[PDB]
């Protein structure tokens, strides 16, 4: 799997290290 | 001086197919790592372009300019000299002249009375030397309206070999009173026809003209008949209003394109 | 305080435990920049508007204005101009703008027709001798010229068109005067039955009242901000500050951002660079020909972490997606943004109030 | 249907009482462009 407009991307609460840990 | 150089073998108009050429930068805007889509006057891809070739032969007929023109020449020794543009070409009306003379590029916009079969003539003597004889292009320029001339250069008028090594490409458009020129020069190795590959024309100069152009013709290098033509060829295509998709690479140079109506 | 900014957002005097979005922050510009090309020389507006003799309207002249400074205030304020009507800029703004070119057009018409000059008009001036494009961007400037032009026997040297095979297109120019064949028969030579000369000459004698009197018209037409400006309004360029948030103005391309050295190899013909977004992301400075990246000024959400007002008034503030250097003792950088007013601890706990990127906040001793 | 999509191009060119009419076009279309996005994203979020 692969700016002036006021758009932003928020991070997930669970990072990929913690999904891998679960 | 106006002279009817009548000695030319008579033949039908030739044709060649322009697969992926005549693309140019549509705006003075930089773009990179992106695909952009535009609609303007472009040469349609795989379009049959008219073909002319000097040899015995010296084909300089007068051609329509409707919606703008793509012009190219696979040449040697700089036998192409420039272009004539207008609608009547007979001093009743305004017109445009471009010439690469023996010292600089010059541009002139006048009520010209052109020579009916116009050219620039050069002494061809067995002295391995060449210099201008004949500005056989107009009798008069009753009122002049615009002129420009470049800082000077010694052009080279000597060199002979078995195949074409220079390809020149140009686009001419009138809209909004401006005569846009786009240009390119490329190294080639071809004997008789236009090469296949891709490169966009950078805008060279824009001229503040304001006139009607509906027709045009070209000026080539060489007593009133019987003389030696250069070996050279030129191609003419007409632009059309067509949507194009363009690729701009990491450098921001136009690197590929698609004609959406092909 | 950030707690009252939550109370205001929730419209409650009491706040439940959680993280609340509140009015999002934007780094304010530190100063302003202007950069126009360093041309010194005023434009030939005297030679347009004080000219010894205008054209007839069918013979309408076009003059180029290019490579100069244009003080349109001097036009707008001059009491002499009787109409000054604008169709894509307001005249008080003209001095702030930069223009690619101006086509200054000049001619004379009868004073009653000064209403026919506007884009989309109808009537013989608009239809038969001089048409503006419907998106004309420019200003039509007109005044009565009786006091210089008019003669007791009439200056019939000034002309307008009565006949045409079709209404002309925007900015068509017609120098031809050959016979209009209004009769069904065509007709060669100088005259015939329903055959006409296409022109009529104004009887400009001062015994005619206003309306019938001559009215000099200048039309300035221009296109804006999208290409190398040749002519601009009289404003002083400032120093080019870099790496700081700023209100920039390049050639009337006004905006706000941080200006950075650009690695974009623009060719000599380019002046604006544009992102995938169809927005300007780089510009060539017009006084030194170097490229500058226009990066946006930093901004983001402001969330307040409230442990609940039944528990405490103390709060921590998350500046979402920004560094710890942009917000100006208990400052913690997180992937979620810069967190202010909470202490980082190595002791993991259960999640309580979520922040993002594995971080969570809680109220403890 | 404003004279430009660039918001500062409108505000540089036109004085306040005229610019209000152009800016209102951009506000109206932009706001509809967000309501279209948020509706599409809510419907998508229900599928996820
Ligand atoms: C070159 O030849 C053409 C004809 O091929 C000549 O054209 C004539 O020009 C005169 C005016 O100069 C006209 O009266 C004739 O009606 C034209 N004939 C045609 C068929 O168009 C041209 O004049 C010649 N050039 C010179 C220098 O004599
Ligand atoms: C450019 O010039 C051409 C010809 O000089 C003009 O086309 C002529 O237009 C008239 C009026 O409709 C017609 O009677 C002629 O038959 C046309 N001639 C040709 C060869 O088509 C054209 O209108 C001019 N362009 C402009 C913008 O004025
Ligand atoms: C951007 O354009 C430049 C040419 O102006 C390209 O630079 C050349 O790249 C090759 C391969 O790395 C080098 O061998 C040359 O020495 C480079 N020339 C110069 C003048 O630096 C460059 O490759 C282009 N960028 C990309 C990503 O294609
Ligand atoms: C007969 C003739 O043309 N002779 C010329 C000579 O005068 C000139 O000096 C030389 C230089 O190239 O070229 C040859
Ligand atoms: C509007 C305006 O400034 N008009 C000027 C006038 O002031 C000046 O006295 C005259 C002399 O050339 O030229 C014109
Ligand atoms: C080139 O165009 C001519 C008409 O001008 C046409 O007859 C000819 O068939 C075209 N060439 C090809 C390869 O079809
Ligand atoms: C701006 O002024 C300086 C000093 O005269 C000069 O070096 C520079 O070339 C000027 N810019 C332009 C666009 O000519
Ligand atoms: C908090 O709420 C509880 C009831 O849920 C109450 O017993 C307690 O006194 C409250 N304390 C404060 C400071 O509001
Ligand atoms: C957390 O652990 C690091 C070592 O990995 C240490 O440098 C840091 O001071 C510790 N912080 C606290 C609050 O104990």
């Amino acid at each position: 799997v692969t700016k002036f407009n006021g758009l932003t991307v928020l991070p997930p609460l669970l990072t990929d290290e913690m999904i891998a840990q679960y | 001086q106006c002279v009817n150089l009548t000695t030319r073998t008579q033949l039908p108009p030739a044709y060649t197919n322009s697969f992926t050429r005549g693309v140019y930068y549509p705006d003075k805007v930089f773009r990179s790592s992106v695909l952009h889509s535009t609609q303007d006057l472009f040469l349609p891809f795989f379009s049959n372009v008219t073909w002319f070739h000097a040899i015995k032969r010296f084909d300089n007929p007068v051609l329509p300019f409707n919606d703008g023109v793509y012009f190219a020449s696979t040449e040697k020794s700089n036998i192409i000299r420039g272009w004539i543009f207008g609608t009547t070409l007979d001093s009743k009306t305004q017109s445009l002249l471009i010439v690469n003379n023996a010292t600089n590029v010059v541009i002139k916009v006048c009520e010209f009375q052109f020579c009916n079969d116009p050219f620039l003539g050069v002494y061809h003597k067995n002295n391995k030397s060449w210099m201008e004889s004949e500005f056989r292009v107009y009798s008069s320029a009753n009122n002049c309206t615009f002129e420009y001339v470049s800082q000077p250069f010694l052009m080279d008028l000597e060199g002979k070999q078995g195949n074409f090594k220079n390809l020149r490409e140009f686009v001419f458009k009138n809209i909004d009173g401006y005569f846009k020129i786009y240009s390119k020069h490329t190294p080639i190795n071809l004997v008789r026809d236009l090469p296949q590959g891709f490169s966009a024309l950078e805008p060279l100069v824009d001229l503040p003209i304001g006139i009607n152009i509906t027709r045009f013709q070209t000026l080539l290098a060489l007593s009133s008949s019987g003389w030696t033509a250069g070996a050279a060829a030129y191609y003419v295509g007409y632009l059309q209003p067509r949507t194009f998709l363009l690729k701009y690479n990491e450098n921001g140079t136009i690197t590929d394109a698609v004609d959406c109506a092909l | 305080d950030p707690l009252s900014e939550t109370k205001c957002t929730l419209k409650s005097f009491t706040v439940e435990k959680g993280i609340y979005q509140t009015s999002n922050f934007r780094v304010q510009p530190t100063e302003s920049i202007v950069r126009f090309p360093n041309i010194t020389n005023l434009c030939p507006f005297g030679e347009v508007f004080n000219a010894t003799r205008f054209a007839s309207v069918y013979a309408w002249n076009r003059k180029r204005i290019s490579n100069c400074v244009a003080d349109y205030s001097v036009l707008y304020n001059s009491a002499s101009f009787s109409t000054f009507k604008c169709y894509g800029v307001s005249p008080t703004k003209l001095n702030d703008l930069c223009f690619t070119n101006v086509y200054a057009d000049s001619f004379v018409i009868r004073g009653d027709e000064v209403r026919q000059i506007a884009p989309g008009q109808t009537g013989k001036i608009a239809d038969y001798n001089y048409k503006l494009p419907d998106d004309f961007t420019g200003c039509v400037i007109a005044w009565n010229s009786n006091n210089l032009d008019s003669k007791v026997g009439g200056n019939y040297n000034y002309l307008y068109r009565l006949f045409r095979k079709s209404n002309l297109k925007p900015f068509e120019r017609d120098i031809s005067t050959e016979i209009y064949q209004a009769g069904s028969t065509p007709c060669n030579g100088v005259e015939g039955f329903n055959c006409y000369f296409p022109l009529q000459s104004y009887g400009f004698q001062p015994t005619y009242g206003v309306g019938y009197q001559p009215y000099r018209v200048v039309v300035l037409s221009f296109e804006l901000l999208h290409a190398p400006a040749t002519v601009c309004g009289p404003k002083k360029s400032t120093n080019l500050v870099k790496n700081k948030c700023v209100n920039f103005n390049f050639n009337g391309l006004t905006g706000t951002g941080v200006l950075t050295e650009s690695n974009k190899k623009f060719l000599p013909f380019q002046q604006f660079g544009r992102d995938i977004d169809d927005t300007t992301d780089a510009v060539r400075d017009p006084q030194t020909l170097e490229i500058l990246d226009i990066t946006p000024c930093s901004f983001g959400g402001v969330s307040v972490i409230t442990p609940g007002t039944n528990t405490s008034n103390q709060v921590a503030v998350l500046y979402q997606g920004v560094n710890c250097t942009e917000v100006p003792s208990n400052v913690f950088q997180t992937r979620a943004g810069c967190l202010i007013g909470a202490e980082h601890v190595n002791n993991s706990y259960e999640c309580d109030i979520p922040i993002g990127a594995g971080i969570c906040a809680s109220y403890q001793t | 249907g404003a004279i430009s999509s660039v918001l500062n191009d409108i505000l540089a060119r036109l004085d306040k009482v005229e610019a209000e009419v152009q800016i209102d076009r951009l506000i109206t279309g932009r706001l509809q462009s967000l309501q279209t996005y948020v509706t599409q994203q809510l419907i998508r979020a229900a599928e996820i």
